[PDB]
């Protein structure tokens, strides 16, 4: 319960607010008088058991708000947020397993640029996100996505740069990804992905890739066809053999290989001048190539390998890595 | 705009549609059997709101190929269901498990608010697919050209009532939950997708079998059966009228006419469940007058007309949409003519649409009715009052030019030709030409081409018993000087009528040339022959001075039909700007109205004379024109008296209201004193008269009243509870004249914003109260432009407001001033109307400079 | 964050030479400012 | 609250004035008595 002069000063100075609570009344009223607010986060169940949103209506006067967070298990998206989202940018919505109905309400939001439906259990693409024409970063994490063909609709969008599928149950990756061109930082790890088609690789603007924690068996040579990759991760995958053609791709700042299968690192690692960090754990390896020392930005701590494999290296190379 | 690739043509639909109330959601199956004529791997489904869950296409008998395509062109409302394998050619079935929702924008399959007798403010699921809305409810081929049969089946709570296009054929239980049941209807015949309709709510059953046998039924909520009984009789009389008319059976074994609480669209033609607005359809016997019954009969028959023209033979594309309504409209009037002969409806029909047809073509933005359409979004702005009124006028023109029986044969042949098949306007013209032989299309092609109606400089040549003359076809202009760069002449089939028989045209020519000759046998040396007949020809006949003088005795008495008299009256007022003499002749025709008893004649005469009075502001001398109005109204006010008179109908009640109001506008001393008497009697409560007289009494008393009467009026508005009574009180109290009073009533119009969105009508009344006070109110609303725009955000209400406010201006300088004001204040929705009004004002100015000064001289002859 | 109307008032201050409507939410350039000729600095910051 | 010689000193010496008020009454009335004042960056809820 702030006093009036402090309330005015806060109205003129505060930028970010993070409200967490248990009971609905716990939320202060005076926070809605704030006028220079841009970052608002709500934690604690907003459900007023029908006839809800009477508290939330204060967001009508929070016209300066830019980013909003709803970790409150909403069965339905509020009308207040759709009204205020004309100027809004980010809906970080977390339902903790609560099924959220989109009800085409995101269509109102046009200036929106980042959307994250986390643990909202969509089970399918909302099909309303495609209406937005300024979205750039989309995140669907832990929502039980089985078949995701609707991602073809993303070719309509043009500001998109990052597609996030951190956790789901996707089995087969749609070939229609080939139409997508402008995406860069796909993170579709932790999924029931058996294999990767070349259709993902028809894209050329891919900066970050996260084909990890899946059921991948082999890597097509077309990874080397990509010429804009920086960070790659195939951790916890049944990768029997690493194709040398992947090593054609340059500018690989990092390269994660964890919990893999018996392999043999090609000497073509010498063409990894941009490598700075790399892991070689959880995979049956016995002879790390000397060309590892060829890497100019590789540190002893940077290369995460078991100690014995670290020992198999030539002693001078071991010294070179240590001094790094 | 792109239409559809149309690689697959639908054949049959199976829609196990499930509305979910209390969640406002929607599920369904969408099992459509279709034919893949084009060997393509991609399927185009226009639909916007639906979120497809799963899709699977099984061609013929083999297994389906599931789905690997979901391209959501949301802005185009399109979806692409591509498949891994080719679909070649053959008959297949596409099953699309999907999800949708009851929108709150009153579109597609929305939810409407309704109140039970106890209350509960519950919701109901209702449909309307005007244009590009069926696809929003559930994915199909949303194209009028596309035609297929549908089998609508609903998953509805058993307590709730559900109606659809066809009759119910099954009421099976729903296995998943027993609180709701599956209602399966019969298979619809071949029909368009936008014509599909099914509603779910809480209503009561009121049936009435017809002579043919079809049970015309209405489902008013709260079982207000009585409210919906007159319309039942009207439908049960007019449907067999159609059946014997064109000898074609009704398509649907069941016909329903349900009303919906705040339909927000007025009405919508549908296959056998035509929905209505509650206020439009139901009629309380004690809360209605005969005119409201006439209106409800008109509207109920309009959609029944749409059942034939429309449903049976849908328009090929929205370009022909103008016909599907327009023609039907005229048909409906004919129907009522055969249903309530005591209700002489053509008389008000001429005043109902034909008047704005005439006045709107005179101005700019008079685009031809038939405008090419590629995108259904263009329908909104290609649509206007002209699209209805001029279409009805020209189709009635065609009926007269063809003859009743020949038009009957043509319509029957056209219906039997392309039943359940899309047809174009040219096809209708071809069928009509086949029936008759004379070229209809040779006139219809020009009617689509150009824009407007012609004029004729008639002549006088009475060679013994041959009244020959020279009709001269030329384009019409509001000012009078038509642009005429192109060929202004037309081929209107002006059907002359012999005036010896008021209803029968002994002499009638299907003239369609810029110049021609006459062939007739005259009966009387002064036959006052009536060009046109009841203004059946949408047209503005300009009679010569000799013609006017010859017909003057015909209009002095009641020998001429009242429709002819009112048409001539309207023509002369419009032709004051273009035709010469004007006021001088105007006065002579005024003399005829010394004996006119017809109400509609008085209504449009009062409109015209009020236009003159407001228009004559700048040159003043209102006392002279008001004195002339008193001279005109002396016999009428005497015959009607002042108090209610025995034998007075509701039309006579409108007569007394108009005569009292306009007599007070004139400012008769005795009339004003008596009006003040009854004002005192009502405010004291010693004698309170009918509201119908009361509101014009308010107008008259405030026409020469002080501020105390104004405060009393505000008070009476406060205790008054009836909404339209208060609206009438406000609009008549806008008619004060004292400058301090007009400023005060402007500020009180700021106070009278209590009426929900009726503030526009209140402020229109205050603007129309005075003439120079109208300019003061225009300055006032200049000072309150933002308030008006924040009360109405680009609606038809604000366009009506501005049109009312600026209609009385006749000065070019402040015309340009208000033009610049509107330029600095863009209102795109009203934008067209804006410049319309502007040009009108200019014309007004010109008309003033044409004759206003000489009007003084005419008055010098009047009193002499 | 609130709305304001010039209501032709700005045309009266002929000596005005520097104007800004911070967070005044006009959604439209006012016409009153045009008639004034002395302006040198103009801001319409955050007016949608 | 202020004293008359202080009013005088403000009258011939004060150039600019800043005021921020929570409520209307916080505004002193004598502020308008100033004449050489040229700047007044008022802040509050003066909508009244």
């Amino acid at each position: 319960k702030i006093e009036a002069p402090a309330l005015a000063f806060l109205r003129e100075n505060l930028r970010a607010l993070h409200i967490k609570f248990t009971d609905i009344k716990e939320i202060p009223l005076w926070i809605y008088s704030l006028k220079t607010l841009e970052e608002l986060h709500l934690t604690g169940n907003l459900s007023a058991e029908n006839n809800r949103y009477i508290v939330i209506d204060g967001l009508r006067e929070l016209k300066r708000l830019k980013v909003l967070r709803l970790k409150s298990n909403l069965s339905k998206l509020p009308q207040v947020v759709t009204d205020v989202g004309v100027h809004l940018q980010k809906l970080s919505i977390n339902n903790e397993g609560t099924k959220l109905i989109v009800l085409n309400s995101l269509k109102k939001m046009a200036n929106l640029t980042e959307l994250e439906l986390i643990r909202c259990d969509l089970e399918r693409i909302p099909h309303s996100i495609f209406s937005l024409h300024n979205l750039q970063e989309i995140d669907l994490k832990d929502n039980n996505l089985k078949t995701i063909e609707e991602i073809i609709s993303f070719q309509h969008l043009h500001r998109l740069t990052c597609l996030k599928l951190w956790y789901n149950h996707i089995a087969y990756i749609p070939i229609q990804i080939g139409n997508l061109t402008n995406l860069e930082r796909l993170y579709l790890n932790r999924n029931k992905i058996e294999k990767i088609p070349t259709q993902l690789f028809y894209c050329r603007k891919l900066r970050y890739l996260d084909l990890s924690h899946n059921n991948l068996t082999f890597l097509p040579a077309d990874i080397g066809l990509l010429q804009n990759l920086q960070n790659l991760a195939i951790t916890a995958n049944r990768i029997e053999t690493l194709p040398p053609e992947l090593f054609q791709c340059r500018k690989l700042r990092a390269l994660h290989l964890g919990n893999n299968v018996l392999q043999s690192l090609p000497s073509r690692v010498g063409e990894l001048t941009n490598l700075t960090q790399i892991e070689l754990r959880g995979n049956r390896l016995e002879c790390l190539p000397v060309e590892l020392g060829e890497c100019p930005l590789l540190k002893r701590s940077g290369l995460v390998v078991e100690e014995d494999l670290f020992n198999t290296l030539p002693p001078e190379v071991k010294e070179r890595l240590w001094r790094a | 705009f792109e239409r559809l690739p149309a690689d697959v043509s639908p054949i049959n639909y199976s829609l196990c549609l499930k509305p979910d109330l209390l969640d406002f959601t929607f599920e369904g199956k969408l099992e459509a059997a279709a034919q893949v004529r084009q060997a393509t791997n991609q399927i185009v489904m226009n639909c916007a709101d639906i979120d497809i869950i799963t899709a699977s296409y099984a061609p013929e008998g083999d297994e389906e190929i599931h789905a690997t395509g979901f391209n959501y062109q949301n802005e185009d409302e399109k979806v692409t269901l591509s498949f891994p394998s080719t679909l070649q050619t053959g008959t297949g079935t596409l099953k699309i498990d999907f999800v949708g929702e009851l929108n709150d924008k009153m579109k597609g399959f929305y939810r409407s608010k309704y109140t039970t007798p106890s209350g509960e403010v519950r919701y109901a699921a209702v449909t309307q697919f005007e244009a590009t809305d069926a696809r929003r409810a559930f994915p199909c081929w949303d194209e009028p050209a596309i035609k297929a049969t549908f089998d609508i089946s609903l998953v509805v709570p058993k307590d709730r009532v559900a109606l659809s296009n066809m009759n119910v054929i099954d009421r099976k239980p729903y296995p998943d939950d027993e609180n709701l049941v599956e209602v399966k209807f019969a298979r619809t015949p071949v029909m368009s997708t936008y014509l599909v309709a099914f509603v779910v709510g809480e209503y009561d059953f009121v049936e009435t079998r017809s002579k043919d046998g079809v049970c015309v039924r209405v489902y008013t909520p709260v079982g207000k059966a009585e409210q919906g009984k007159f319309a039942l009789e009207v439908a049960a009389k007019t449907l067999p009228f159609y059946k014997d008319y064109f000898n074609v059976p009704y398509p649907l074994p069941k016909i329903d006419l349900i009303a919906i609480a705040d339909f927000a669209a007025g009405a919508m033609e549908n296959w056998g469940l035509v929905t209505y607005r509650e206020t439009a359809l139901l009629i309380d016997p004690k809360n209605s007058c005969s005119s409201s019954r006439q209106w409800v009969a008109l509207v109920v028959g309009h959609e029944l007309a749409h059942q034939w023209f429309g449903n049976l033979v849908t328009m090929e594309w929205w370009t022909h949409l103008w016909l599907n309504e327009g023609f039907a409209s005229w048909i409906e009037y004919l129907c009522v003519d055969h249903c309530f002969p005591e209700y002489d409806i053509w008389t008000q029909f001429v005043s109902a649409d034909y008047t704005r047809a005439q006045e709107l073509d005179a101005l700019d933005n008079s685009h031809p009715i038939e405008v090419s359409v590629g995108h259904p979004s263009e329908v909104d702005e290609i649509f206007d009052a002209i699209s209805y009124s001029k279409g009805a006028s020209v189709i009635r023109m065609l009926h007269d030019y063809i003859g009743d029986k020949d038009f009957k044969k043509g319509m029957n042949m056209y219906l039997t030709k392309f039943q359940q098949k899309n047809a174009a306007t040219e096809d209708l013209w071809e069928s009509l030409e086949n029936a008759s032989g004379k070229p209809i299309a040779a006139v219809m092609n020009t009617w689509t081409k150009q824009m407007g109606f012609p004029l004729i400089y008639v002549e006088a040549e009475q060679v013994e018993d041959d009244r020959l003359l020279r009709l001269s076809q030329k384009k019409f202009c509001a000012g009078g000087a038509y642009v005429g760069e192109d060929c202004p002449q037309w081929m209107v089939p002006i059907t002359i009528s012999t005036s010896e028989d008021p209803n029968q045209a002994k002499l009638k020519i299907l003239m369609d040339k810029p110049e021609m000759n006459v062939v007739l046998k005259n009966v009387k040396p002064d036959q006052w022959v009536k060009l046109n007949l009841g203004t059946v020809g949408f047209y503005r006949t300009q009679y010569s001075s000799a013609m006017l003088e010859s017909l003057l005795p015909g209009i002095r008495d009641l020998s001429l039909p009242p429709v002819d008299r009112l048409g001539l009256q309207n023509d002369l007022f419009s032709l004051a700007r273009a035709g010469i003499i004007s006021t001088v002749e105007v006065l002579k025709v005024m003399e005829a109205f010394v004996n006119e008893p017809n109400y509609t004649v008085w209504s449009d005469l009062s409109c015209n004379l009020g236009i003159l009075s407001t228009l004559l502001s700048h040159t003043d001398f209102y006392e002279e024109i008001q004195e002339f109005v008193k001279d005109v109204f002396s016999p009428i006010g005497e015959r009607l008296g002042w108090d209610p008179k025995p034998g007075e109908g509701h039309l006579d009640a409108l007569l007394r209201g108009l005569v009292l109001g306009k007599l007070g506008k004139a400012g008769h001393k005795a009339t004003l004193e008596e009006a003040r008497r009854r004002f005192k009697d009502h405010v004291e409560g010693k004698q309170i008269l009918s509201a119908d007289l009361r509101s014009p009494v308010y107008l008259t008393v405030l026409k020469h009243g002080d501020g105390t009467t104004l405060d009393i009026m505000l008070k009476l508005h406060k205790q008054a509870d009836m909404q339209e009574e208060k609206n009438r009180i406000e609009r008549v109290l806008g008619a004060t004249l004292l400058p301090d009073l007009i400023q005060k009533v402007l500020t009180f119009a700021l106070s009278e914003e209590v009426r929900p969105q009726d503030t526009v009508s209140v402020i229109g009344g205050v603007a129309g109260g005075s003439k120079h006070g109208r300019k003061a109110a225009w300055k006032f609303i200049k000072d309150n432009w933002e308030e008006l725009y924040n009360r109405y955000q680009g609606g038809f209400l604000i366009s009506r407001l501005i049109k009312l406010s600026v209609e009385g201006f006749a000065v070019d300088k402040m015309a340009g001033e208000v033009k610049a004001f509107f330029e600095s204040h863009p209102a795109p929705s009203a934008e067209r109307t804006i410049q319309q009004c502007c040009e009108n004002i200019l014309l007004n100015a010109a008309w003033l400079k044409r004759d206003a000064e000489s009007i003084h001289q005419y008055l010098l002859q009047r009193k002499a």
